[PDB]
RNA sequence: GCAGUCAAGCGUUAUAGCGACAUUGCUUUUUGAUUCGAUGUCGGCUCUUCCUAUCAUACCGAAGCAGAAUUCGGUAAGCGUUGGAUACCCACUAAUAGGGAACGGCUGGGUUUAGACCGUCGUGAGACAGGUUAGUUUUACCCUACUGAU
RNA sequence: UUCAUCUAGACAGCCGGACGGUGGCCAUGGAAGUCGGAAUCCGCUAAGGAGUGUGUAACAACUCACCGGCCGAAUGAACUA
């Protein structure tokens, strides 16, 4: 048995998780693009963008899903025990709505990287982009309450 | 490129009466399907409406409202 | 128009072919039958040989003769033992089939009904306008089928006569919406639950408000019932019982106008509360609990029923229909005399309560987490079964007037039939593309009429468990919908403004 | 250590013994240093600095409004209470896509010789039973990925917005040639499915059919949007 | 993104019309379960310098930061940022950060012309939805720059 | 620029008061203004919230909302360039 969970991260909340994330992938990819460069590179700088960012999220999301605790398959003491501290359907809910967000971040990355191989013009390629990106942003902004509980 | 003013916009394109949505939900569970009938042409229906399934048990209820 | 697929060339020559009948045998062999009853299982003669071409009327007379009430004979259903009811005679609805052999016994359960019949109403009889806001809650009134009381979100509540489908009184006194409203089970006062706390009683015949109005609860008013006349002493009139969203269920005695009892033990809004037939109230409530209290104890919290995760909307007694209708009948008979009165409902009462050994009075209880719990409060403090199987919320919930079923209706499109006794499933009805408001019975339990969101009533033959009649001409959604007494009129009201009242 | 065991050491110990007025004149040269963050901050993060103060100055102030508020101080049922949520189109003109934009070049042969397939780069709709013809005829070019099946469509009447599957492709605007190839484009007028929707019809019929307009750029933002005409 | 809500402002004496910050619905539902058309330019070897939008190393601030470890953040480019297998894995490591000077000298894939075969189309000459194989371009002693030397 | 306060006392500062029904009702193992849910009243005042926060396991204690004493002349807020 384990017998203790103090190696769990920090979870951020919904707000400083999407600043983290986002800011991250400003600071750690290129910025520079130009409308006179080849429409290539400038579909594999827009794809680099939504995969970095959803790489970032599903990443922080495991990080999250891996530390804690699995509520049922613990020692039936220890499960007893966090179930009348922490209320284990919360618990579960919780954890449920962070795996299903890691889903939903994936599937969007994986639709807009398919979808920006076809773009034709800068202007689209970082609509699509922005689009990918707002669309993870709803994603995570729908995690405020299970973030802060857990 | 221009949209003109019609009438026909706003109508409605597709109905299906009650006695025909009996007919095809009764239809729907009596197919006895054959391995060698391929599938020619699919007919175009309101299968949202069609495929209702008794259900011996229900979903849990959302804990969230309560708490 | 999307239609059903046309007929092949094949089917039409089977179609042009000769037809079969479906005669009587003549030399139909005789049949080994034993009688057996639904609700007690008493066997009755035994294994008897009966002719195989036996009609219903026929074996309905020899059960008669059997029991020894030939001269005042009541009509009889028939089932056998995977159930099949009896039809129009033995050998088409077992025999021809073969099923079950000729050399093979049967088991016939018999199961009482109704002596009268009610027609199902198949058009409305007319669009009556007046309100002007939306249409809030309707009722019939119990001893005739021509008054109609009809509250709405205009502050107001009207009187309609059913006969000539005219506005015939308007009750002006309350100052927000009408929640709810209902007629006294003896006929002689109507009682307006409102949005501003307040309960108002009117005389209908007058079109009159009597006094002033019931105050004391903080919020709205969400359910009103009546005290039973068989439990009400002779002389007195029936007292009122209001449940309001502030979580008290206050007890109002009509006679001096004041307030006796205030329950308190709810800790949310309270759904619904119903008065039965021993002298006991059944309260759900927003906090999952459904509280049963006595009125011979002080208005003391006798039992708290909790097995639901979710809000209770809704619930219904067995003998909830013999309530509401106090001493009256189908017929719309008069009694002379309050002693006769009191010894009619309490006949009335008994009839549906006191069977099979012991008076049992079940409880069922529909919740926001998808299911109903069918109760016996009186006996144990366990929920008797559950019932699942709807996808979202169960808003309402009604026993057949006899008690043998119950009929759920929910947000997801439909409406359920489940079993009266033990709450075993029996089927679905299906054909609401809306989420269902909520339900009626008629008088002889044989049909059922439900409102929806989309603008529609649907009309449903139980023992066919199929639906009868759409209904549609509201336009916008329908909240409101009953049945006459008699089984004559229905009546319904939603957003549109409109009182449609619809006939056979 | 177990359960609180910092504060178990803040009840027992204390804190340092220059703890209050080390906070309290470290709260006290907060002003200052606000001041200095907004007037050296740089760049991305002063952009983001100044937007957080234009943000928490608009919530101190309707803080304030709400408290002088307190200080100064659809007729449903009972079931439903307690319970929340010309015929002119809305786009008659749209902007105008040419062929070149519409199609894209597609060169075939080792030396790319030949220039006679082209390839719609806008979202299309195919309808059911959609096989590809083979290459050898293939001139028109409908990729996969550009296909779609469903879209967001907008009810006016109680404000709803649900995702339902896309029947036809009624009118695109540009070009009856584009109506036929199922080019989903803005202010193309589709049907749709709106079996969901509960709509029934003075006869007693139930729709389960009706027409949209799209209302953006799918092209531009990887999904359909549409307003049902009603 | 589309559709809607609120209102600090803006507009006005016609409670019209714009409208910041916020917010709702679809995309996306509850018990942490269980690869889909880049139609035209890519990658190496040797070696230098620059940017910081900092991975490590230095110093700080915050955090239920006990210790240990870790997370977020600040100054900071002085100093490093690998070995392999076939864009992803394995391992070592303090770390295996991103990018520019091209993409507005050797060298493999590619513009590979003449030979050849298979497939698709064409009556054919031939062309291509395509796939495979073979296929000569060879300065420097000039000026400057740079490295050393009178 | 427009509103306000002001020698029957301007802004800051210091000191004092900040009460009584009352530990208001429900709930809680405990909850007394300050874990919560709904009321949020009355009296005496110059004024004093059925309480703005710190704090206690609950109390206590401090604080400010408000009033007063000393000081004595201008001061505060919102907009515009
Ligand atoms: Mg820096
Ligand atoms: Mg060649």
């Amino acid at each position: 048995m384990q017998l203790s969970w103090k190696d769990i991260p920090t979870v951020a909340p919904a707000n400083d998780l999407l600043d983290i994330v986002l800011n991250r992938t400003q600071r750690k990819t290129p910025t520079v693009i130009r409308p006179g460069f080849k429409i290539t590179r400038i579909r594999a700088f827009y794809m680099r963008k939504v995969k970095y960012t959803g790489e970032g999220f599903v990443e922080k999301f495991e990080d999250i899903l891996k530390g804690f605790p699995n509520i049922n398959d613990v020692h039936p003491f220890h499960r007893d025990l966090m179930d009348t501290l922490y209320e284990k359907n919360h618990y579960k809910i919780s954890l449920a709505a962070i795996s299903r967000a890691k889903s939903l971040v994936e599937q969007v990355a994986r639709d807009y990287v398919r979808l920006l191989k076809f773009g034709q013009s800068l202007f689209q390629c970082k609509q699509l982009k922005r689009a990918a990106l707002g669309r993870m942003a709803t994603i995570v902004k729908k995690l405020r309450d299970p973030l802060a509980y857990l | 490129a221009r949209v003109q003013p019609d009438r026909r916009w706003f109508g409605n394109t597709r109905v299906i009466s009650q006695d025909a949505l009996q007919h095809f939900r009764s239809a729907l569970g009596e197919t006895q399907k054959d391995t060698y009938q391929v599938l020619l042409r699919r007919n175009k229906l309101p299968m949202s409406l069609l495929e209702e399934k008794d259900a011996d048990e229900s979903p849990k209820a959302r804990i969230l409202d309560t708490e | 128009s999307t239609l059903i697929p046309p007929p092949s060339k094949k089917q039409k020559k089977e179609a042009q072919l000769p037809r079969e009948v479906a005669i009587i045998p003549k030399d139909l062999p005789n049949v080994s039958i034993k009688f057996q009853a639904l609700d007690t299982g008493d066997n009755v003669g035994g294994a008897l040989r009966v002719p195989g071409a036996i009609s219903e009327k026929q074996l309905e007379e020899l059960l008669n003769q059997l029991n020894g009430t030939s001269d005042d004979p009541v009509p009889y259903t028939f089932s056998c033992t995977k159930t099949i009811d009896i039809t129009d005679n033995l050998y088409s609805s077992l025999i021809k089939p073969g099923y079950n052999s000729t050399e093979d016994q049967i088991t016939l359960l018999y199961t009482p009904r109704a002596v009268f019949k009610v027609k199902p109403v198949t058009r409305s009889s007319s669009a009556i306008a007046g309100h002007g806001s939306t249409i809030l809650c309707s009722a019939f009134a119990p001893h005739t089928s021509s008054r109609m009381v009809t509250g709405a979100g205009d502050n107001t509540a009207r009187i309609w006569d059913c006969d000539t489908q005219t506005p015939m009184h308007t009750l002006k006194g309350h100052y927000n919406w009408v929640l709810c409203v209902s007629w006294s089970p003896d006929g002689e006062v109507i009682a307006t639950g409102s949005m501003d706390n307040t309960i108002r009683l009117w005389d209908p015949k007058s079109g009159q408000c009597l006094g002033d109005a019931l105050r004391g609860h903080s919020k709205w008013i969400t359910s009103l019932s009546w005290e039973p006349i068989h439990l009400v002493k002779p002389g007195s009139k029936p007292r009122l019982a209001s449940s309001s969203k502030d979580g008290t269920i206050k007890i109002w005695d009509t006679v001096s106008r004041v307030c006796q009892y205030t329950m308190s033990g709810h800790t949310n809004s309270v759904s619904c509360v119903k008065w039965g037939g021993q002298g006991l109230l059944y309260s759900g409530s927003h906090d999952r609990t459904v509280r049963v209290w006595d009125i011979n104890s002080q208005g003391r919290c006798i039992n708290i029923l909790k097995s639901h995760a979710h809000w209770v909307n809704h619930l219904s007694l067995s003998t909830d229909y013999a309530l509401r209708i106090g001493a009256f009948d189908h017929t719309g008979k008069k009694p002379s005399t309050p002693e006769e009165a009191q010894k009619k409902a309490l006949e009335n009462y008994e009839k549906i309560c006191k069977k099979n050994g012991n008076s049992e009075e079940m409880m069922v209880t529909a919740s926001d987490d998808y299911t109903m719990f069918l109760w016996n409060p009186l006996k144990s403090t366990k929920p008797i079964a559950r019932m699942t199987g709807h996808q979202k919320l169960v808003n309402h919930v009604a026993f057949s007037p006899d008690g043998r079923y119950i009929v759920s209706a929910s947000f997801d499109n439909s409406i359920k039939l489940w079993d009266g006794r033990d709450g075993k499933f029996i089927s679905t009805f299906r054909g609401h593309v809306a989420s269902v408001y909520q339900v009626a019975w008629s008088s002889d339990c044989r049909l059922l009429v439900s409102c929806s969101k989309d603008t529609t009533l649907k009309v449903w033959d139980v023992r066919t468990r199929k639906l009868s009649v759409d209904l549609p001409g509201h336009k916008d959604e329908v909240y409101t919908v009953d049945w006459s007494v008699d089984g004559k009129r229905v009546c319904s009201g939603g957003k549109d403004k409109m009182v449609r009242l619809w006939t056979h | 250590p177990q359960n609180d065991y910092i504060e178990r050491h803040i009840k027992q110990h204390g804190k340092r013994l220059d703890h209050e007025e080390r906070k309290r004149k470290r709260e006290a040269r907060e002003s200052h240093k606000i001041s200095e963050r907004a007037q050296k901050l740089t760049g991305w993060k002063g952009k983001q600095f100044a937007k957080k103060r234009y943000a928490e100055k608009v919530s101190m102030r309707k803080k304030i409004k709400a408290h002088e508020q307190s200080k100064v101080k659809d007729a449903l049922p009972t079931y439903l209470l307690d319970r929340e949520q010309k015929f002119s189109v809305p786009l008659p003109k749209v902007r105008g896509i040419s062929e070149e934009e519409m199609f894209k070049v597609i060169k075939t042969g080792k030396s790319r010789s030949k220039s006679w397939k082209r390839m719609i780069t806008k979202h299309t709709f195919v309808g059911e039973g959609f096989t590809r013809r083979p290459v050898k005829m293939e001139r028109i070019i409908r990729p996969s990925a550009l296909r779609q099946k469903k879209a967001n469509v907008t009810h006016p009447e109680l404000g709803v917005t649900v995702f339902l599957p896309i029947l036809a492709v009624k009118k695109n605007p540009q070009s009856p040639m584009y109506t036929q190839l199922g080019v989903l484009t803005k202010g193309t007028i589709i049907e749709v499915n709106v079996s969901e929707l509960g709509m029934v019809t003075a006869g007693g019929k139930v729709v389960w059919g009706k027409y949209a307009q799209v209302t953006n750029e799918p092209d531009r933002d990887g999904c359909v949007n549409a307003v049902l005409l009603v």
